[PDB]
């Protein structure tokens, strides 16, 4: 009988708490409405720089630390003089120095969610002038072209030091004394071995806190490079809306899909959750085997070396 | 004359509609947020300056807590 | 992570 | 009876419809705000713009390229006749048609020239686009670009005091010997410039040999820890530097860059002179500010054409 | 410069 009381009682806990959040969210469709111009505007004008190319060059950061190159910064390395030179950032302090940065993370600045080329050629800022000293001694997020990599790794057996530190300070790395990025012909295929390290061999050993069919399909080794227009994912779905790169924001060696997601979306604070992501997948600067599919660390660089 | 509980059970089953609908709303902007905010940082290197804002998921993911109690009316 |  | 009025307390009929409205707008609005981003991301698809840039043409030396086109005193990859890796040089073209090339410059005290041997060879510091930027291209590179097939080069010790007036000083078939012999510089004769010839020694009084011991012409290159000078030790280190020492010097450029110039026997680490001197212009205590040094082909010194 |  009584139900005719939902009118002025049961209902009076809806519209009030409906028109409310449809509104307290309305005043969101605002902030997240202008800012998209309050920063789209201050975009009208690009950012400039001036990387005074130091005197000392080399074939790559290794030969340079062997030519007096001791301060870590913007260098000009020239692998096989059968290809146009190019700037880069060297690491000449952390571990014998001479590490040629290949990718770097420490802020947003550079979106990695691009297509083929940008990944093949190279995108980002290969460091920027150190507010005072006329040279670019501090690294800036970027992804030194693929070719350049697929090539610098071709200088015989090439080491690779993927390091990282998480927001609460802690830090670990993962060295792959055996790393090679195949030619853009084998869809940049990635071969890696001799994994030493404390970060957890998430590229070879696959993601740990999982199992078989679930683990192994988080194997980055043997993997092709894939983008959101270059589908070579380990995931084989006859559907175009489903792809390990269209999701998991940013190209990378995807094997249905990842255990490590460098070049991912940039998540502030580390922890993030599906109810945030463009597609609900764990797309972010993630290294599952260490912090978990839901911790998107602060900085994560991939700097390599010959020998 | 009928005492119709019709224009009730109905004009109340609607609440249930635009209740599930909004839950998507309050979640389309809990992502449009995150996507917008992250895509903004996506310029501090392709654009000059950038603004240092916030987002708060203690509020965005708070409005959700209530819109998740307001369930049960039959 | 992996997929279903 | 009366409560049949419910068709009155039934106002939600539209007290709700005004939501199935404001709602229907937001999402709809989003189809718009989902372009108001699709376009911004693309506006943020490039890198910061960089000033420094490498030009297209390249050849023998700055002078070769500076005569294949050119006109912009900039940086070009040069690969000397009998050379190797086309390292980068900081040229300087005029209006005539002659392309110079520094090999050492000083302007502020931003490159602590006091690097060890293997650094003075491969050079250290940093080039740049314009010019202002202390740098030592490095004797190594200074060699292959001073003996390509052997055609007369020359140094023009350009300078400037801590008071405006700049000098300059030239030399013949300038040439820095291969690391083998060391880096012993070999110029034939002095050729002008009121800069004062301090490579021809200078008598400081202390002893009649102040002049023979502080002559730099044909004096192997000494580093703080690899000195082939004519001393009973390393002048370089004794003064902390890497010049072309003897027993010891007069005309210290790779030396202690001083704020102001004129220094004293107090800052002198070990005591003697080590600043930016040139006895044939200023004394051993007065250091300079500006202080380049640049090669160039000789058959273009008094070209007229 | 000049030494003994
Ligand atoms: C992985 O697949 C599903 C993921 O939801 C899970 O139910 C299953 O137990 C897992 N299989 C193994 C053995 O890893
Ligand atoms: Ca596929
Ligand atoms: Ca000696």
């Amino acid at each position: 009988l009584y139900i005719d009381e939902t009118v002025n009682s049961n209902i009076p806990t809806n519209l009030r708490v409906l028109r409310s959040i449809l509104e307290n969210l309305r005043s969101k469709i605002q902030k997240l409405e202008s800012d998209v111009s309050a920063q789209m505007e201050y975009c009208r004008t690009p950012c400039t720089v001036s990387c005074n190319i130091p005197v000392v060059s080399g074939k790559e950061c290794e030969e340079i630390i062997r030519k007096g190159g001791e301060t870590s910064e913007m260098y000009l390395i020239q692998p096989d003089s059968s290809v146009k030179p190019y700037r880069v950032y060297c690491d000449m302090n952390t571990e014998n120095g001479g590490w040629t940065v290949i990718q770097n993370r420490q802020d947003g600045s550079v979106d990695f969610g691009r297509k083929w080329d940008p990944y093949k050629q190279g995108f980002g800022n290969v460091a920027t002038n150190t507010d005072g000293k006329n040279y670019c001694g501090l690294p800036g997020e970027y992804w030194l072209g693929n070719d350049k990599i697929s090539q610098l790794t071709r200088m015989g057996p090439t080491e690779l030091l993927i390091e990282m530190e998480d927001w609460k300070g802690d830090k670990v790395k993962a060295h792959y004394g055996g790393f090679t990025v195949q030619n853009e012909a084998n869809k940049y295929q990635i071969s890696v071995n001799k994994y030493r390290g404390t970060a957890g061999n998430a590229l070879m050993d696959g993601a740990s806190q999982l199992m078989g069919e679930n683990r192994t399909m988080t194997i980055h080794n043997g993997m092709f490079f894939s983008t959101y227009d270059r589908d070579n994912d380990g995931w084989l779905t006859s559907d175009p809306r489903k792809q390990c790169s269209k999701e998991d924001g940013g190209g990378w060696w995807y094997n249905r899909c990842h255990a490590a997601n460098p070049n991912g979306r940039y998540y502030w604070g580390g922890q993030y959750t599906w109810d945030m992501a463009k597609h609900g997948t764990d797309d972010g600067v993630v290294w599952m085997n260490w912090k978990g599919s839901w911790y998107s660390m602060r900085k994560m660089s991939m700097k390599i070396r010959p020998f | 004359i009928e005492v119709l509980k019709r224009k009730v059970i109905e004009k109340v089953q609607h609440i249930q509609l635009l209740q599930k609908n909004v839950r998507a709303q309050l979640v389309d902007m809990k992502r449009l947020e995150v996507d917008i905010d992250i895509k903004i940082r996506s310029c501090r290197g392709s654009c000059s300056r950038a603004l240092a804002r916030e987002v708060d998921l203690k509020d965005y993911e708070d409005q959700q807590k209530q819109l998740e109690q307001v369930i049960a009316k039959d | 992570g992996p997929r279903p | 009876e009366i409560m049949k009025y419910e068709a009155s307390i039934l106002t939600h009929d539209s007290s709700i419809r005004y939501l199935q409205e404001i709602y229907n707008s937001n999402n709809q609005k989003i189809v718009n705000l989902k372009e108001k981003v699709a376009q911004l991301e693309a506006q943020c698809q490039e890198p910061c713009k960089d000033t420094v840039q490498i030009h297209d043409i390249t050849g023998k030396d700055c002078q070769d390229i500076a005569n294949k086109g050119a006109k912009q005193s900039g940086l070009y990859f040069i690969k000397p006749l009998k050379a190797n890796q086309q390292f980068l040089v900081y040229c300087e073209i005029d209006g005539s048609g002659n392309g110079w090339t520094v090999f050492q410059k000083r302007l502020d005290g931003s490159v602590d020239f006091k690097k060890n041997w293997i650094q003075y060879k491969e050079g250290f510091g940093h080039l740049s686009p314009t010019g202002t930027t202390e740098f030592w291209l490095g004797n190594e590179k200074i060699h292959l670009i001073s003996t390509q097939s052997a055609i007369p080069y020359a140094l023009r010790v350009e300078l400037e005091d801590w008071n405006g007036r700049t000098s300059t000083a030239d030399y013949a078939m300038f040439k820095v010997g291969p690391e083998a012999d060391k880096y012993r510089l070999t110029y034939a004769y002095f050729a002008g410039g009121d800069a004062g010839d301090a490579f021809d020694g200078f008598d400081f009084g202390d002893d009649p040999s102040d002049k023979f011991f502080t002559s730099h012409n044909g004096m192997q290159f000494s580093t703080w820890d690899n000195d082939n000078d004519k001393f009973e030790g390393n002048c370089a280190e004794q003064d902390g530097s890497g010049w072309w020492m003897n027993k010891c010097h007069a005309g210290h450029l790779n030396g202690v860059y001083y704020q102001g110039g004129t220094y004293s026997k107090a800052s002198t680490p070990n005591g003697y002179d080590n600043g930016i001197i040139w006895a044939t212009w200023k004394t051993r205590w007065y250091s300079m500010k500006k202080t380049t040094m640049k090669i160039i082909p000789f058959n273009r010194l008094t070209i007229g054409e």
